């Protein structure tokens, strides 16, 4: 039979920690859109509607990573495309069909079996125009891709070269059934919902001065954002109309580092631990070290990526003499080790 | 085919 | 099969390289670890396997550029030293990213899954590092566009290249598994850094004041960066999740100019030793002016690379009428020849 939401998130789970409100909307359209095809032709409320994904997070808060674990469980074809290389009226760069030809690799070519895809975009916010008013000049990297992605979207007929070509044979694949995911750190963000909400901006007795360093917490600032917000960031109304579903994310908590790399079976631990495991030693991660840990990779405010300079910067001595070193069978790093005020203890056979 | 002209 | 160890890779670069300890374990470390992650062939319980990029800091000549072209001399694997200077945000005119993966191919005989597992060197990358307030006013084509773009080439992803240069066909190469030892001298680091360490302007009674006596260090400075210092200096955050590894390199000292013209064979007094061997002249450089040699290059503020200045202006006159001089078998360079008070001795045979 087909899956469910508690199915399809359980699996997410394994992959993904600390994220509630962002699984729930993928399942949702997932499990959703085996229902749109599937009554498709044969439901007398015709012209079924359609309902895209918006997501937005802080950096490392594992956008690109649940579009990886989703394809791994999902049956019908899925592509990760990026904005970044797209250019709008044929430029230099590569065009908005290049992203449905990307599919049909993966689809072998299978056009009924294409437009039932999935579809997924990274980085949106690279094609955000700079200024909210609308550029004087002509840009080949920013608004003028919302612009091809309209008619994309909503639903269109494309051209894809299906074999040896670029530019005399073309497959019509309708796109109004499609779906797309698209996602994106919006930087900067956070200063345009603060003059919205806060609206102090002011210096005299009556006006409030927030206290600083308590105030605006990107966790509860997304939440709060509206369409009205992004356009003040750079992005066209007519754009966001096509994704009505928007998803806003929250940054890692210090609680939540701790089970990253406990609880995922493709935690960084388990991946070191892998390393050492063709080399004949074992290794080790006490608790006294992850929960310290936490409060320098919340300093760095680079996200779940920036951990690895963490332990990488620990382990650097201690790799670098390792394989020289023989009859080492296992290593232990406590918390002083991360502090850098001890050496990793060493066990030999 | 298509030029990109800018001048800051 | 029995691969190096960092000991004994130190060891090559060690001979072209001084005074670079700290740098030196970094790019064993990687390129040691780098070989493991290759040998898997998905026969391992660990998935996903981390990968740990390499981003190298130090001051002007201080051997940056030196350390990859030596490493690609003792690498099995394929190696490239790729200028980021013209690189372009793609969709432009003047360059794209896919650039890169085109020389790549070239040094490993177009072998996609030989070229997969090599390691890719870029160079002046503070050459793209904006420096500014958040730019509404205008988009940059080579400045915070060209990182995003790099974002989506690492961590992995499918991008295109031309089978040669050209057909209308391109050939699909992971980069998960590639590696990015991205390197370049942030000129003015230690300005930024200075206010977070100093903690205060002292106009006041109260705060204290040291202007000179507790001066910081450039060396020592460098040393407690972070990567909130590199956000104020121009470098968005998630260009620097990719790479969570940071190298940060000393300055030259006195003692560490006199290793660099004896100890390596490339070194500039074995040159010229070379360049008059030919002509049937002996050379020789004595311990006096290499001390005087030291002091003169460290007041320039160049590093090594000022050195031949300060060896050329002095030899000038006596390589301008050397090949004329007959039965010259031997030359002999005194401290005073660098002061220029006397001239350098001639032998005749
Ligand atoms: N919820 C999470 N649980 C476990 N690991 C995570 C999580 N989020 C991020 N990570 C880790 O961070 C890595 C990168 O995650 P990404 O999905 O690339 O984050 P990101 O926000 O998509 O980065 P962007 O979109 O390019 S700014 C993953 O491979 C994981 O190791
Ligand atoms: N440790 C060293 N030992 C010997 N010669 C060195 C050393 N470091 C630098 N040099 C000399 O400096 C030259 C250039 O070194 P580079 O690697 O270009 O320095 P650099 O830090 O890369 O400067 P940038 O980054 O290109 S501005 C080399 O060809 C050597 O002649």
């Amino acid at each position: 039979a087909l899956p469910t939401p508690h199915e399809i998130r359980n699996h997410l789970d394994d992959y993904v920690i600390g994220q509630e409100q962002a699984k729930k909307v993928l399942a949702v359209a997932v499990y959703n859109h085996y229902k749109r095809l599937r009554n498709g032709d044969t439901s007398n409320g015709v012209e079924l509607g359609k309902s895209n994904i918006l997501l937005i997070g802080p950096t490392g808060s594992g956008k690109t990573l649940l579009a990886e674990t989703l394809a791994r469980l999902l049956d019908v074809p899925f592509t990760m495309a990026d904005a970044t290389t797209l250019t709008e009226a044929g430029y230099v760069g590569e065009d908005v069909e290049n992203i449905i030809q990307k599919l049909l690799q993966k689809s072998d070519y299978d056009v009924q079996k294409a437009q039932r895809g999935i579809v997924y975009i990274d980085q949106i916010d690279k094609i955000s125009r700079k200024s909210d008013n609308p550029s004087i000049t002509r840009d080949v990297s920013g608004e003028g891709v919302q612009q091809a992605l309209l008619k994309l979207i909503e639903g269109t007929v494309a051209a894809v070269p299906p074999q040896g070509g670029r530019k005399q044979e073309f497959l019509q694949v309708d796109t109004s059934k499609i779906l797309f995911i698209c996602g994106g750190a919006f930087a900067g963000l956070d200063k345009v919902i603060s003059h919205r909400v806060e609206t102090g901006s002011g210096i005299g007795f009556g006006a409030t001065v927030k206290a600083k360093s308590d105030k605006a917490s990107e966790g509860e600032l997304l939440a709060q954002v509206e369409p009205e917000d992004l356009i003040k960031f750079g992005l066209i109304p007519e754009f966001i109309g096509r994704l009505p579903v928007v998803a806003t994310l929250n940054e890692l908590s210090e609680e939540a580092l701790i089970q990253i790399l406990k609880e995922p079976k493709n935690a960084l631990t388990k991946q070191y631990q892998a390393l050492f495991n063709l080399e004949g030693v074992d290794l080790e991660f006490r608790d006294e070290a992850l929960d310290a840990i936490a409060k320098k990779a919340m300093a760095r405010k680079t996200g779940a990526r920036g951990l690895r300079s963490i332990v990488e910067a620990a382990l650097l001595d201690t790799m670098y003499d390792l394989p020289s070193m023989e009859d080492v069978e296992k290593v232990v790093i406590d918390e002083s080790v991360i502090d850098g005020q001890s050496e990793p203890l060493l066990i030999y056979g | 085919x298509x030029x990109x002209r800018x001048x800051x």
